[PDB]
């Protein structure tokens, strides 16, 4: 990022803006699977919404090389990138 | 021989006064208490001496208060009495060896009453193992030597007070009867002139309410309290009229909104203060209440709960305290004085020691056992019940084992040397479970109180934030049954001093007039002068005509501790430097050789023999054969006693403990004589340092600002070498992936590195280990992942499989070296007790030998610390007219600033002890030596003198001793009448232009060594969650960069340095990786930008539905 | 006092509509980690229990609307959803806080900003660094002032 911030400003969000920040919707209450200790599909830890676990790896195992940057796997939908995005992509919930 | 000890080497003494009583066994406080708790004949004999009509053990008392248990039918019951112990499981040394606890098993004789049947069944119940105290006064929990510390609390009792009012400008007298355990009662006069009682921090009600509530008719109130006006006014001001109306009132102010019955109120008033189980005074509280009110002084009351007559006596006393009446009398009671109490005075501060403290845990655990027994006797059948089924041993075993594990007051024994341990056991601690907090204790609780004189040392205390909160028991002081500290006096009936001595407490002493041990005495005991100086009441000193003198002090050093007692010329220092001196002596490292000090106090033979680290001889006999390992003595009886000497034990604080047979073979040894020399002891004497030739001057700024110049001769001769013994421990614990193992081969380590280990996996004994080396070779079964393909080709070209095991081998931390002296292993097959889930534990001992050098701390005895800033080579030290070079050069500028000149006198006297002297006694005795003892007229070179505390060499006597020093083996005399000598400069070779003061001093090597206190860290291992460098001196953690260092940075204007510290040097992982990489690569370090932490602050503010955008110069977002 | 609060929303360009949430953000998964300890035990963060809770009460409410139900049941479920998200944003701010294990209040999401350990206080207190050490100092009167 550019090194030049004149000033910071804060405000209120909007549902039409909170939908913009988000990468998926968490709709299942469940966290990581108990057996294998991988995250559970479409919940508070899943790789689809947030990020892959190890660096440059999808979920099912159809890609574990580094040659493919930025591709989205069509069998499970995770994206092979650095695992550091695992702390920059935000979820969203839609309340009835 | 004036000294009691059989074969003690004798010190001529500058003692002017004969001591009436010899100093008691120093570890008495630690042994007596525990002897009382177990219940032993020795303690029974002591109670025979006191003449106590009640002989009871601490365990026996806790068994009376529990027995008998009964079911609410009363149809089944269970009581038990008469504890008895057994032989200890094993001897002490084996327990230090095998990691177990030296204890003894313990039974009781319990019985089960039955009413409807009429048959009572008795049997022997076992009650786990019980930790027992050794003769040294210490506990061995889990193989380590621990120590229970005595604790200072306020006793139970009745404390009157007077507090000034802010609104009406007039003082208000409030009482509190504070018991041992039970509800607080309290009475108080008001600014509106209205008495109010307050029961368990309830809302005040009128006090004639409770008075009427016990059963006091209005007429009896009128006649008993009639003379008092504020009590009468409070009998008007009350509203509730009648008995039950007041029990109902008390229930209605006890809790609001509860159904008020007359029977439940009358039941709770006698349930909270007169029920035996719910509320209790101890013997301390009961005795003290009796003594303060002057009622029931003749008979010993076994009942230990509050009584009603007592409460009426208290309210009459409070009204008396408002009156200003000196004397009260109660019907049925002797007369007493009337004054407000003081919580600081030592007659109110009782002290509860090991016996009381272990008794409390036995009690609480016992209660948790009693509930279980009560439910268990209700459920089981009357025919199939035995006293075996009811009692459950487990809940008490838990309580004790958790006391010795967790309780604040059972610490690791401080074992730097003998003096440190002996001091650790005599400690009076104010902190802990059941006392005032550290933040809660006001600034008055922490300072000296005129009643500590002779019980608690005013000088000795810790220096940090626990000042005043830990004192030390004085030399002669001893603790009586109830829990007060007593000091012995001698009594002067009519100006003549007796030989019989009485031990007084702090509150009994306030009632007489005590004269000090320097009063001039005839040979009859007749007072030499008309007026004596005396201490009267509290904090008052005054002259008195010789008839008003009741008591007198035992010894002029009655008011100091045991560590303070070993500071020659202590009345010449100030209290600050005296404090650092006492404090510092208990951090001296024991050397490889010991010598006793040429100038010392009479205290060190006694202290050494008591602190328990010299081996004494039990009987009298003749030495059979001497080993390095054991001494065998032949009694005159005919039976032989063999004593072991533990050789190089790792004491608790990493220093070494060594015992050395001192007697020669075929000798006659008296009973109770020293036979071996523990660490720090020479010839049976507390030797904490060495004698060194010191010269006082500045020397070309190498000792400037309190550093010290050492002569190289010390490092070559090994005068200050020590032995430090380490230990490291690693083990083989099961994980679900598999069971780890300790085995010789280790993947990817060459043969040379593994040469030291054997086939077992542990390093052989005596192989010098540089750090990073392997001591124990262990491998965890590596977590089963997939074998990496890049690693399949890398390992494929060579053909080496990363097995199912990673390498977690014990390694040598950086900064350690030495030999491997001994290893030790625990297995499941050996039948060793192991922790739950680990199969073998392995420890390894590494012992190095430290020579002194730069950056080690030295200290004299008067709190003159210092670091060694230089070590000159032998031929540079300023040397003496006969070519002896001095050893240490202590600067001048710190003597007159500290305001402690005891070190200069210690140096002068020390030089006189070195050379020996011969007064001019042919012409006659010169005047300055009139009162000099006869054994002192003439000493042989290197003779060890003693100068006690507050009674040593005077000035004129010292100055006169410096004129008679024996001339040197060359013929000449080296120091003049002043104590100054002529020195030659080692580098220049000229003589210095003035005389410098040389002489001897006693210097000790403290426990702040540069090898411990050095850590550096370029990178290391981080912590997953805080993501900062992992702290610790043992993992070479990184050193912390607080907030005032940032304010310094910003006052400089150093933007880039501070931004660098705060970001890539601690938090940002990306940053640290990039900087490390760029440094190894040899390119510029990246210019510091925006922390990765920023984006996280924004993701969290974006989590709270706030919306944060960044504005550029122009005003557009980014 | 009303005028001040009201005129704020006029100057901002931000509608007050943003005070009722039609959606809630979920914080990234790392800043509420669930890492596995050395002894096989799972160590997690407290926010996970709150998000899970709001997710539950939400899904159950929507199926309930699907089925059809009495008004008291739907109003009770709406109520629980509002209170749940309320405690997720800031605990113990309305009635009883929520406790998870053993009567221990849960660390809320507004809990990650306030306090001695919050994100604003973090950089002011100071941390331990790299490339550093310390030791005992002796005087050396041979050295030049630099
Ligand atoms: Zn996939």
């Amino acid at each position: 990022d550019v090194n030049f911030f004149d000033e910071l400003r804060i405000g209120l969000a909007t549902a039409e803006d909170i939908r913009q920040w988000s990468y998926g919707e968490v709709k299942k209450p469940e966290t990581i699977n108990y057996r294998t200790l991988k995250p559970e599909k479409d919940g508070l830890f899943c790789e689809k919404i947030f990020g892959p676990t190890r660096d440059w790896e999808c979920y099912c195992g159809k890609y574990k090389r580094v040659r493919f940057k930025g591709i989205i796997c069509e069998r499970c939908g995770v994206e092979v990138t650095r695992a550091k995005v695992r702390r920059e992509r935000m979820g969203h919930i839609e309340l009835a | 021989s004036n000294n009691s000890v059989p074969g003690a080497p004798n010190r001529v003494s500058f003692a002017k006064l004969r001591e009436p009583l010899e100093v008691p066994g120093l570890l008495d406080v630690q042994t007596d208490s525990f002897e009382w708790l177990i219940g032993s004949p020795r303690w029974r004999e002591s109670a025979a001496e006191r003449g106590d009509v009640n002989p009871v053990g601490g365990l026996e008392e806790v068994l009376y208060e529990l027995s008998p248990i009964e079911d609410f039918s009363g149809s089944m019951s269970l009581s038990f009495s008469d504890p008895r112990f057994d032989d200890v499981k094993a001897p002490v040394d084996e327990c230090k060896d095998k990691d177990m606890t030296y204890a003894a098993p313990l039974f009781v004789t319990a019985e089960f009453i039955n009413n409807n049947t009429g048959e009572i069944k008795s049997q022997t119940v076992f009650m786990g193992d019980f930790p027992m105290m050794t003769e040294k006064g210490t506990f061995i929990i889990n193989g380590t030597e621990r120590v229970v510390v005595s604790q200072l609390v306020r006793s139970p009792g009745v404390y009157f007070d007077e507090t000034i009012d802010k609104s009406t400008d007039k003082t208000l007298h409030s009482v509190k009867v504070i018991p041992s355990r039970g509800a607080w009662l309290e009475f108080d006069v008001d600014k509106r002139d209205t008495v109010g009682v307050r029961i368990d921090r309830k809302r005040r009600q009128p006090v004639t309410v409770l008075l009427k509530a016990l059963g006091w008719t209005s007429e009896q109130i009128v006649e008993r309290f009639g003379f008092s006006e504020i009590m009468r006014s409070t009998l008007e001001k009350d509203n509730t009229v009648g008995t039950d109306e007041a029990l109902l009132d008390i229930y209605r102010k006890l809790r609001p909104g509860e159904p008020p019955t007359k029977e439940s109120a009358q039941t709770l008033l006698e349930n909270l203060f007169f029920k035996e189980k719910r509320y209790d005074l101890a013997r301390v509280g009961r005795y003290k209440v009796n003594k303060k009110l002057g009622l029931h002084v003749g008979e010993p009351i076994t009942s230990s709960t509050l009584t009603e007559e007592d409460v009426v006596a208290t309210i009459e006393y409070l009204v008396r305290l408002h009156e200003g009446q000196t004397t009260m009398t109660v019907p049925g009671g002797v007369e007493v004085p009337v004054e407000t109490d003081d919580i600081d005075h030592f007659g109110n501060r009782r002290l509860r020691t090991v016996g009381e403290l272990i008794q409390n845990q036995i009690r609480v655990g016992m209660s948790r056992m009693e509930r279980v027994v009560r439910e268990r006797m209700t459920t089981q059948d009357v025919e199939a019940i035995t006293p075996q089924t009811l009692i459950n041993i487990r809940p008490v075993v838990a309580a004790i084992k958790e006391f010795f594990g967790t309780s604040q007051l059972s610490q690791f024994m401080d074992q730097n040397n003998p003096l440190s341990g002996l001091t650790h056991k005599r400690r009076l601690s104010a902190l802990g479970p059941g006392g005032l907090s550290r933040e809660r204790a006001g600034l008055e609780v922490r300072d000296v109180h005129p009643s500590h004189y002779g019980r608690m040392c005013p000088i000795e205390t810790p220096e940090g934030p626990n000042i005043g909160l830990i004192g030390s028991l004085s030399v002669y002081a001893r603790v009586n049954p109830f829990g007060f500290i007593e000091t012995p006096y001698r009594k002067v009936v009519d100006g003549v001093v007796s030989d019989e001595i009485v031990y007084l407490t702090a509150d009994e002493e306030d009632r007489h007039v005590v004269a000090q041990a320097n009063s001039p005495i005839d040979a009859d005991g007749r007072f030499v002068e008309p007026r004596v100086l005396v201490r009267r009441k509290a904090g008052e000193v005054e002259y008195v005509p010789s008839s008003e003198v009741d008591y007198m002090d035992v010894s002029p050093r009655q008011m100091v501790s045991v560590a303070t007692a070993m500071i020659p010329f202590l009345e010449h220092d100030d209290a600050n430097r005296a404090l650092m001196g006492a404090n510092m002596q208990r951090q001296a490292v024991p050397l490889v050789r010991s010598e006793a000090p040429l100038v010392g106090t009479g205290m060190e033979l006694r202290a050494a023999i008591d602190a328990g680290d010299v081996v004494v001889a039990e009987e009298s006999g003749v030495i059979e054969e001497v080993s390095a390992d054991y001494i065998t003595v032949m009694h005159d009886n005919g039976t032989r006693r063999t004593y072991r000497m533990r050789k190089f034990a790792r004491s608790n604080h990493g220093t070494c403990a060594n015992q050395c047979p001192i007697v020669d073979a075929g000798d006659r040894v008296e009973a109770g004589q020293v036979i071996a020399d523990g660490p720090c002891t020479d010839d049976g004497e507390m030797a904490l340092g060495k004698n060194l030739l010191v010269a006082i001057m500045p020397w070309e700024g190498h000792n400037y600002e309190d550093a010290i110049i050492l002569s190289n001769r010390l490092v070559e001769e090994d005068v200050l070498t020590s032995i430090h013994i380490e230990e490291h421990e690693i083990d083989a614990r099961d994980t679900k992936l598999g069971a780890e193992e300790i085995t010789r081969d280790i993947p990817n380590i060459s043969d040379e590195v593994l040469a030291d280990l054997d086939e077992r996996g542990i390093v052989r004994i005596g192989a010098e280990v540089r750090d990073g080396d392997i001591l124990v070779g262990k491998v965890t079964p590596k977590g089963e992942t997939e074998l990496t393909p890049e690693e399949r080709l890398l390992r494929a070209i060579f053909g080496e499989k990363a097995r199912e095991v990673r390498d977690t081998s014990l390694k040598v931390p950086h900064g350690e070296s030495g030999k491997v002296i001994g290893i030790r292993v625990f297995s499941r097959e050996d039948e060793d007790e192991l922790p739950a889930g680990v199969n073998e534990l392995v420890r390894v001992y590494v012992a190095q030998k430290r020579k002194i050098s730069d950056g080690d701390k030295l200290a004299g005895r008067h709190g003159n610390k210092g670091v060694i800033g230089k070590i000159l080579p032998v031929e540079d030290m300023p040397f003496l007219a006969d070519g002896t070079p001095v050893d240490i050069i202590l600067n001048t500028h710190g003597v007159p600033r500290r305001m402690n000149i005891g070190q200069i006198l210690e140096t002068h006297l020390g030089w006189c002890a070195h050379s020996g002297w011969k007064v001019d006694a042919a012409k006659g005795v010169p005047d300055w030596a009139a009162r000099l003892p006869d054994e002192l007229l003439e000493a042989q070179p290197n003779a060890i003198v003693s100068t006690p505390v507050f009674d040593g060499a005077q000035e004129a006597e010292l100055q006169g001793l410096l004129s008679c020093t024996l001339p040197n083996r060359d013929g000449d005399v080296l120091v003049d009448a002043d104590g100054k000598a002529m020195l030659f400069d080692g580098r220049s070779g000229e003589p210095f232009p003035y005389p410098v003061t040389v002489g001897y001093m006693y210097i000790m090597k403290l426990h702040h060594l540069v090898d411990d206190k050095i850590h550096a860290r370029s990178t290391g291992p981080y912590s997953m969650i805080t993501q900062q460098p992992l702290g610790g001196k043992a993992q070479f953690g990184g050193q912390r960069f607080g907030e005032m260092e940032c304010w310094a940075m910003q006052a400089y204007g150093a933007a880039y340095t501070l931004q660098e510290l705060l970001t890539i040097k601690s938090d940002d992982t990306v940053g640290r990786v990039k900087v490390y990489e760029a440094i190894v690569k040899g390119e510029n370090i990246p210019e510091p930008g925006i922390p990765e932490s920023f984006k996280v602050l924004l993701k969290e503010l974006q989590s709270l539905c706030l919306n944060v955008e960044v504005l550029s110069s122009d005003g557009a977002a980014i | 006092k009303r005028l001040k609060v009201v005129a704020a929303f006029q100057q901002s360009g931000n509608s007050p509509m943003g005070m009722v949430l039609d959606a809630v953000p979920v914080i990234p998964p790392e800043l509420r980690p669930m890492v596995q300890l050395d002894g096989g035990r799972f160590a997690t963060s407290d926010l996970n229990d709150l998000y899970r809770r709001v997710i539950n009460r939400n899904n159950r409410l929507k199926r309930l609307i699907d089925l059809g139900a009495p008004e008291i049941i739907v109003n009770n479920e709406k109520r629980m959803l509002q209170e749940s998200v309320d405690a997720l944003f800031d605990n113990g701010r309305r009635g009883r806080p929520v406790t998870g294990p053993g009567n221990r209040p849960l660390k809320s999401l507004s809990d990650l900003l306030k306090g001695k350990q919050g994100r604003f206080r973090q950089n002011l207190l100071g941390k331990r660094v790299d490339y550093s050490g310390r030791s005992v100092i002796v005087v050396g009167p041979q050295l030049k002032l630099h």
